[PDB]
């Protein structure tokens, strides 16, 4: 198809960003409502950190990043996981691979 | 060993500290290792550094200024092919090392898993921590590495590079060491990554991760894609960015690019698709005749078509999650 | 799966509405940028109305509705249609059926 | 006739005014019609009204208060099955009329297309305008229609009802005439509607619209779905609402409902899917062996499986758009 250039490319890029940001926000919002309804355990980084490592061997430092990454993963990607305990198995799996 | 202990517990001296940078600084200390293993570490860093230096010399001789070549993309998206075809200066260098010399946390895995014994005896997961630590030391020695002209060495990083903090750190590395950033970002649909992983043979050296690794990698690389592009839209002197996506027939096409500050969208439809993870559940989907036929219907290359169905047939009747899990546990 | 009830159902419903409204808006926004880039003819209700009927035999009256329906259809559903002239064939087709 | 002129041009007296309500008021005037056609119109309204009145009497006798039964949903989504199974009071009434008596702009089409000659001679599109006008007069006579108890008659509206203005008008009709609104909203994926249309035989009376009708109907019914639900969430005394969607194996399941002001979501995942049209292009997709097999893979019922592949095989090698177009032009 036709390549978008100059101002059109930029504007398509800007509008797509807004679209993906609303989708991003909405995915978590919707997952949280469903998590309350099934009685999924509230996400707690500290408790999770006690049972596995969420620093990437220290590569990941900013705690506002570690929360965002793992809370969102817990609710959005793994909606059938119900406990922080189970989610730890998963996180450990992710850390064992590249 | 006795169970799936890691090689850092097995070859590490004394108790294993629970959390890097406490486990990190413990790993970083050679005295914390058995002398045989420490000797193995030195030998592999020397092999790797020799390969990287070869890449750097080839690249500089071909008129390439100090550059961090970054190959972003989820597992088994077709990054090697793209590099080979779409970065010809790198393709010429990689040919002189048979693809060795790149910065990749998996580069040491086979050597560590065989431990010079002549056969693979540790699982990928057993050696992962050790090889991650070796890759970081490898990369550390490269950051201010020089060629014979005194120029900073070009380097090649082919990690998933899925997260912002990863992206930020490599940009900072490049900025601090005077390197350009040549970034190729390669996308395939999740199912292509899953099929790609099942085609990888244990006797082959390419990693075979289980489903959650591939899926979570996919979500992250897609969700953080436009942030990467912004870094290049915002700072043309950073280097160049190109995004390649997968058409229905499985061919890579360019989707977006920032080349010399110029931003263009070569494929708006794909650009919209491959900047989000489209959560609409794949892990439980069963590999049956229909799935196999469907995937075959969009593969015209005979060798690839054959390898693809052969890999899938081995796990027919299994869910994606169960297939990758089973294929992952093979040594 | 578990039925959502009471406040959870309502909240899932509210959050889904926002999601679909951003998607709704974004689909048109993105289609307009692409339409400018390919030089697709600007949507003009009056000109379209001169070549076909956009009232549903008078069932459709509110002109702010007729515009919204057809402009959005023109850009979002039929992005490869480039002229109001071609789009008229389509609208005529839609009006010939239930 | 001489070309595909409409029956309103052919049987209409004098010039045809360009725009209803100018063409509308012209159509509404019997003197504007040939006497044979005007006589045909009267006969079909009498048949239809007799059927509706039968429905109304059955419904009232079964203790049903004055009700507008509305069956919302795109073409060929499986509305008849849902009505038959999920509205048992209506199923009992419809059985006494063999499904006749409903308000539907297509109800008169076959009769008008045969013109009492014994064979179909006009295309659906030729008779559409005329039958739309007859349906509106039919509906007009029903709005204050009474049963033998003096109660307002229950009526059945099975249109797509895709647009807000349609929804608002039927609510207003119900409010003004003291009717409850029993609304069943039925969803299927677009491809199910396309397959559904290709299975419809010309000798059968169910309409065979071309692709843009089915696709545009799908977009509109999905995009306006939650507005409909809001009307019921906001006003429990309006009546009841139920949404049924299609699972992977093709079975209808309840997805959301408002019953006596109570709002519940029986299937959150489907609810998210079927409230948006998911624009991610189907019109050009070619019907080949793979598409046919894929669709068959999720049909377990033998008769349905067979009819489905038989319909698709007739247009193998054609795009959806070309298949529906060809199937539409059949008389």
């Amino acid at each position: 198809m036709k390549t978008l250039t100059g101002a059109d490319a930029l504007e398509f890029h800007k509008k797509l960003k807004e679209r993906n940001k609303a989708l991003h926000a909405s995915d978590l919002e919707l997952a949280l409502v469903h998590a309350d309804a099934v009685g999924k355990e509230r996400f707690d980084l500290e408790e999770l950190e006690k049972i596995c490592d969420t620093s990437d061997a220290g590569r990941l430092t900013d705690a506002k990043e570690r929360n965002d990454i793992y809370e969102r993963m817990y609710y959005v990607e793994y909606p059938n996981v119900m406990t922080l305990k189970e989610f730890a198995h998963i996180v450990e799996t992710l850390f064992s691979w590249s | 060993a006795t169970q799936r202990k890691g090689t850092d517990e097995i070859y590490g001296l004394g108790s294993l500290p629970s959390a890097g940078p406490g486990r990190w600084e413990y790993l970083a200390n050679p005295g914390n290792w058995h002398p045989e293993r420490r000797k193995l570490h030195e030998k592999l860093l020397d092999q790797a550094r020799s390969s990287a230096l070869t890449l750097a010399e080839s690249l500089e001789s071909d008129g390439c200024q100090p550059t961090l070549f970054a190959l972003r993309g989820n597992t088994a998206t077709g990054k090697t092919r793209i590099a080979t075809k779409k970065i010809p200066v790198l393709a010429a260098a990689l040919k002189k090392t048979a693809g060795k010399g790149c910065v990749n946390p998996d580069v040491f895995k086979s050597s560590l898993a065989k431990s010079e014994t002549g056969a693979k005896i540790f699982s990928s997961a057993q050696v992962h921590s050790e090889s991650s630590f070796l890759a970081d030391r490898f990369e550390g020695g490269l950051r201010s590495q020089k060629t014979g002209s005194g120029a900073i060495a070009s380097i090649v990083v082919d990690k998933r590079l899925s997260r912002e903090y990863e992206i930020d750190s490599y940009i900072q590395l490049a900025k601090e060491t005077g390197r350009k950033v040549e970034l190729c970002d390669i996308d395939a649909p999740l199912e292509n990554s899953l099929v790609g992983v099942l085609q990888r043979k244990p006797e082959g050296e390419d990693p075979r991760p289980p489903y959650p690794v591939v899926s979570s990698g996919f979500v992250a690389v897609r969700s953080n894609r436009m942030y990467v592009i912004d870094r290049f839209i915002a700072d043309p002197s950073l280097g160049n960015y190109r995004l390649f996506g997968t058409a229905e027939d499985g061919e890579k096409v360019m989707v977006a690019s920032v080349i010399g500050g110029e931003f263009s969208v070569e494929n708006a439809e794909l650009y919209e698709k491959i900047t989000s993870p489209q959560l609409s559940d794949l892990a439980d989907k069963v590999i049956d005749k229909e799935l196999i036929d469907r995937l075959e219907n969009n593969i015209a290359d005979p060798e690839r078509a054959a390898k693809t169905r052969a890999a899938l047939e081995k796990y027919s009747g299994k869910s994606w999650s169960a297939a990758l899990a089973a294929h992952s546990e093979l040594i």
